[PDB]
């Protein structure tokens, strides 16, 4: 469902998903990926160097972005960059809840020639941001 | 600093639904092939930062290859960039070239730039990865 | 280097291998598995349903054993059948040293006429048995 | 109760690296595809518990198609029987078809005895996988 380019248009604000993230999805991404490090998923050891809990991967969070971008561009190999800073960390506490990201984005640029369309994006835990310069562009 | 990772790394088609799953994309052209045919694509395509599976053993490996002054234990992943020239699609054969494209050491920290060159069987090229660690000084 | 059927003979014992496994190990099998049952790296569930910590998976013990086993004959594609009973649990805690699987093999039966060859297994965390029985045949 | 499984499940070259490093098995028919070669083997050859990735799906699902009456939160894998008939080697399609050989219930317990027959692209039998689970009787 990759959309036309003549849909979207400067400015447009997209859509906000709010994923939830348990500590059970951070010992999947630590399998999956091999990212192995104690810190995502030993809380003893996150305080060590001094967390208060364990935290999200930050490929994983920014893997969840591309969902987010993925599903509003309607197709994934039409995705041309994406890119993203990591400003801040993403705590993922054992208590049966965990915590929350929520994604949000707006449209910053578009060429017409080309089928590129620039999306700006944000995302947050408890109100803090943990990216900061995150865009992505697709060729619809 | 070239360096060129000897073996390529194959795209594996239950992979990327494994992988699909672990960072909650849904997008059904990750899941069913005919999906994929409709999208366009022969085979299912994979997530945006799929290379995280892929560059994992390039990223542990380059960081003594490459000398970089830098203290593992103190070591921040600061800037992630993708620029995807070619969709990554299962079964294709993905090759390395991977460059030092800048460091820069001020005080305490050193900022570590990492760029790889993802090319196909054939040779072309897929995606450009650039990687940004920050970290302090060894050296 | 499949070993060939003549140098093999019943009776033979096999070397004792000692498998030392972490917690992070089994946070790495949750993921590679698909396996993210909570009593194999949350220790506070271990307890809840009864246990002294968070245990090694089933499927993770066994096949360490096929390793143990795949090794001896030469070749995977060598071995016919493995079977095995699980007794027990292997309870590995977070505390920087984790468990040891001590193996242990005794071929039992050969078949002259095919090139089969079956060997019992033993393993062991802390002197206790964790298979019942455990077998191992292959084509030499 | 016969259950076949839509889709197969695609040995991946990569993943079988992934699953072999996991359950610590150094044999380099997993690792290096020339040694793999030297064994006689066209590919990577899998694990002898490979299947328990690929045969993740069809436990989950199939325990409510078989309507087995147990309780999940007391369920205990008693038993796994693996018959290579063929060598899983990389690249190889697998087809499952599960069957319900036995159930028995007594008193508290209910013990169920479950079949897999793996077969390739073609429909010939590489593996049969037999599953038995001990639990807390449901009805």
């Amino acid at each position: 469902a990759l959309r036309e380019f003549s849909s979207v248009k400067v400015g447009d604000q997209l859509p906000e998903k709010t994923y939830p993230l348990t500590r059970q999805d951070l010992v999947n991404y630590a399998g999956v990926s091999g990212d192995l490090n104690p810190i995502h998923w030993d809380d003893e050891i996150a305080k060590v160097v001094g967390l208060d809990t364990a935290i999200a991967h930050g490929m994983l969070t920014m893997g969840i972005g591309g969902g987010y971008v993925t599903s509003w561009v309607g197709d994934p190999g039409a995705v041309t960059e994406y890119n993203v800073r990591f400003t801040a960390v993403v705590p993922v506490p054992n208590d049966g809840k965990g915590a929350e990201l929520v994604f949000n984005g707006r449209v910053k640029s578009v060429d017409p020639e080309s089928k590129s369309v620039t999306i700006a994006l944000t995302a947050t835990t408890g109100g803090k941001k943990i990216f900061g310069r995150a865009i992505a562009s697709a060729k619809l | 600093k070239h360096y060129r990772a000897p073996d390529h790394f194959l795209v594996g088609r239950e992979k990327i639904r494994e992988f699909a799953v672990a960072v909650k994309d849904d997008h059904p052209t990750h899941y069913s092939e005919p999906d994929a045919a409709a999208a366009g694509y022969p085979a299912l395509v994979a997530p945006l930062t799929f290379l995280a599976i892929a560059g994992r053993r390039v990223q542990l490996e380059i960081f003594t290859k490459f000398n970089i002054p830098i203290n593992i234990a103190r070591v921040f992943h600061r800037d992630q960039k993708f620029r995807f020239h070619r969709p990554i699609l299962a079964n294709d054969k993905l090759y390395f070239d991977t460059y030092l494209d800048s460091v820069i050491e001020s005080h305490g920290t050193v900022l570590a730039e990492i760029r790889s060159e993802v090319t196909d069987a054939e040779g072309k090229p897929v995606v450009t990865s650039v990687v940004t660690m920050l970290g302090e000084a060894a050296h």
